[PDB]
RNA sequence: CUCCGGGGAGGCGGCAAAUAUCCUUUGAUCCGGAGAUGUCUGAAUGGGGGAACCCACCUACUUUAAGGUAGGUAUUGCAACAUGAAUACAUAGUGUUGCAAGGCGAACGAGGGGAAGUGAAACAUCUCAGUACCCUUAGGAAAAGAAAUCAAUUGAGAUUCCCUCAGUAGCGGCGAGCGAACGGGGAUCAGCCCAUUAAGUUAUGUGUGUUUUAGUGGAACGCUCUGGGAAGUGCGAACGUAGAGGGUGAUAUUCCCGUACACGAAAGGGCACACAUAAUGAUGACGAGUAGGGCGAGGCACGUGAAACCUUGUCUGAAUAUGGGGGGACCAUCCUCCAAGGCUAAAUACUCCUGACUGACCGAUAGUGAACCAGUACCGUGAGGGAAAGGCGAAAAGAACCCCU
RNA sequence: GAACCCACUGUCGUUGAAAAGCCAGGGGAUGACUUGUGGAUAGGGGUGAAAGGCUAAUCAAGCCUGGUGAUAGCUGGUUCU
RNA sequence: UGAGAAGCAUGCUGGAGGUAUCAGAAGUGCGAAUGCUGACGUGAGUAACGACAAAACGGGUGAAAAACCCGUUCGCCGAAAGACCAAGGGUUCCAGUCCAACGUUAAUCGGGGCUGGGUGAGUCGACCCCUAAGGCGAGGCCGAAAGGCGUAGUCGAUGGGA
């Protein structure tokens, strides 16, 4: 659980209608993480750089489409996700 | 014989031959001479950022060997070369000699 | 493979040419056979894949000049 | 700024690598969430975190 | 009716896949030739 | 990303504009040299596996929970050390440490195997042809090489490559076909050793010479007509150790980049010469299961022929300088050479590559399959097969605004 | 006698809905039965309750690439005055 | 204009190259080869529009409605024309927006174009432990080479294990 692997954890936070509501109703922050990142290195990284108390976290990874841009064909990435529920009222 | 960006040059070729001119960028080997060969620009307007467009009037670059710099002295077109006085080097005029007047 | 290990005889190619003087391809092979020798020396019995002329090389030089000279050659004996 | 951080020693040296890693991630999750209008910050942390890495390596 | 190509992933890897190339003498000089052809994919 | 060198007003790679933010005369972008970093698969080498994945162990440190960092853990061969059966000494076996190897790649080299279509106007000997193809393995070249060789006025003098000799002498169901040598003219030239051991070669380090990887300076033209635009018309000048080439709104030695010429290296590499320190040549000391012979095959231009000479699968088997081999069956005489131990440059073969230059070679159905996002799309289980598709304008100045829809 | 496995008769279809089918009838249906997944046998070879059948819509000797521009006393074609 | 293959002059278009004479070299002349590549005809606005389970009307939107949405009626399947899993496929899933091409007709609709979302496990499955047929195989035996077979082992579910 190096620092530098902390730091590397976490990618940035979701913006949608399920994650808002989430967020507002069920004490649920959703994340983009690394796609290698464990269910306990996410954990420990909130818990390091949030100063929360983490109850469990959930993970899941959606492929990334493939689309025609003009004559070629491209894929996207990966992407992994991460429920992290926090205990009692916090964030 | 290089030009820069702040010369005095005066266009030797072309439609606008005779007339002379403030630098205003060099980029490759084409130049953009201050007030020289005008274009109309029917500009399309803009959606995003409102702005909305119109005919206008802007300068567009000419190959860089048909204009010359302007010797001060004698108001005729010459030639640039290089000269190391004392251990800098200088561009000069061919015709005459003398350091290239910076402006 | 068939190989003698004093000699290093092994098969060879050929014809058979048959009366209206056809020809075919054949192998000759070597007279090889597997022999126990006594090595004094080290008391033992030692055993070699060989011909009838490696006998014949082994009776006129003795079995232990042969054993140090194909020691010489990294054989395993 | 390399002559600055050639002037420096290794301990100090190895406190800016994780002071810097610690701004990068704020400034990734920063101009994530979008209250950000200058990504400049970002290269010159990344190109930093690499120059005192490479001045670590010289070091030792 | 009952066509000749009946997929199975497992059995097309076991068959045609890179380590079954590998394996043979025959199936290396298989890849040496795609690869002096320049495709793209060497096996399926 | 770092250091050194070059350079001196712009730059943030292309498709691909623009925007926005920036960097830069406190030396940016860029060019050359030396370093730092360098995920996973792949000989892949910790075990496994459906390539880019799954599962581990050991040690040192570190964390406080269920971990992190760094290193190690393949096989085979050789050397040392330890240990160790049947079995008493031993040996086999087992283990540790150190060193080496494996894979890939155009052609050329050497070796181990080796066709058929076809021709013969059919076809079996013969030809095709030791070709195609498969396998093993070197080097910048490889192989061969210093006479048990030729010649036949008693002369030449190691190996390799080219021209002649010559389509000759021969071989051949004497068919179809195959096809020398001696001698002469050239290219290049070199010999040295077998146990106190030579020439030579390979590494290491030093010292000289040469070259290479950025670069700097580099001459000299004005009027006039046509024209959208002058480099074109007419008139008169200049430079030339520079009138090669490319670009510029049409055709330029004097407009631009350059060209002849002169100058230049912190650092790094190549080649050559001399020196020094290793290694190697070198398990080899004049050549016995060898020369020769019987049987069966192969190679020699030479198909068993009057068939010498070379290699050997099988069976045998000398003399040993008062000796032995060859001179195309064989004998005598003459001449010539010394096998059964080694090393050796050049002249010769080739081009995956890098730089410069050239063409009575092509110009988009041509030239590579491929001038364009091509071994791609597409076809096939797979090996594999395999396209089509270049051109606005000098400059986007790429059509504001109005009208029908 | 349904499912399931077959394929005896007829009409239709034959540039088809389909490179072997639909419809109406037909046979077996606890067995020498039908079927899924994963394996083995490779070309003068395999397999065959045997038809020269099958071996990727290809079989009296599969497919691909090489020898290869095989050979053809045969057929066609061969460009201005 | 000449006996011919052909030559010469000139109007329009086009927008940068062409080339006498005499020599020299050839990828030097096409109507046919069931020749090769591209483009375009005739048949001809002809056959056909893919199960004979079946449709009708009112309102809405829209440039336009037999086919879309809402509503009221009618008909069809119901041991599959309903609901799940494996294999196979890979975004076809949901929302907004568009109708050139695709859909055997039109389309405002769509499995079509563009933009943005969506897959949450100690208990389900895989991974994991174990082995079948079979594969590979340290040493080993055999073989011109490549290689064949095989011991100890190690893999391999379609089977056993909370």
């Amino acid at each position: 659980m190096n620092n530098e692997r902390i730091y590397q954890v976490l990618k940035g936070p979701v913006f949608s209608e399920k994650a808002q509501v989430l967020g507002d109703t069920a004490g649920v922050q959703v994340f983009k993480v690394d796609i290698n990142a464990t269910k306990l290195e996410i954990k420990k990284a909130v818990e390091k750089l949030f100063g929360v108390e983490v109850v469990k976290v959930n993970t899941t990874i959606t492929k990334g489409k493939t689309k025609r841009f003009g004559r070629t064909l491209g894929r996207r990435s990966d992407v992994k996700k991460a429920y992290v529920t926090l205990k009692a009222g916090q964030d | 014989a290089k030009i820069k960006k702040g010369d005095q040059v005066i266009v030797i070729a072309g439609k606008e031959k005779g007339k002379q001119g403030t630098v205003l960028s060099v980029s490759e080997d084409r130049v953009k001479v201050e007030g020289l060969n005008l274009v109309k620009k029917h500009q399309k307007p803009n959606r995003v950022t409102g702005a909305e467009g119109g005919i206008v009037t802007q300068e567009a670059s000419l190959h860089i060997s048909n204009v010359a710099i302007l010797n001060a002295t004698t108001q005729k077109a010459d030639r640039v070369g290089y000269q190391v006085i004392d251990g800098v080097k200088t561009r000069v005029y061919k015709s005459t000699g003398e350091s290239v007047a910076v402006a | 493979s068939k190989v003698c290990q004093v000699t290093g005889k092994r098969p060879v190619v050929g014809n058979n040419v048959s009366h209206a003087n056809n020809k075919t391809k054949r192998r000759f092979e070597p007279n090889l056979h597997h022999h126990r020798f006594w090595l004094e020396s080290e008391k033992r019995f030692v055993r070699l894949r060989l011909t009838t002329k490696g006998m014949r090389i082994i009776d006129k030089l003795g079995i232990e000049k042969v054993v140090a000279d194909l020691r010489a050659q990294g054989q395993k004996i | 700024k390399t002559k600055d951080l050639r002037e420096k020693s290794v301990e100090e040296l190895k406190a800016l690598l994780d002071e810097q890693q610690l701004n990068q991630f704020r400034l990734r999750m920063a101009k994530a969430t979008g209250q950000l209008g200058k990504s400049h910050e970002v290269q010159v942390a990344r190109k930093t975190i690499a120059r005192i890495k490479t001045l670590l390596t010289e070091k030792q | 009716m009952k066509r000749t190509f009946q997929p199975s992933e497992l059995k097309r890897k076991r068959v045609h896949g890179f380590r079954a190339r590998m394996a043979t003498k025959a199936g290396r000089q298989v890849l040496a030739r795609r690869r002096a052809k320049g495709r793209h994919s060497l096996t399926v």
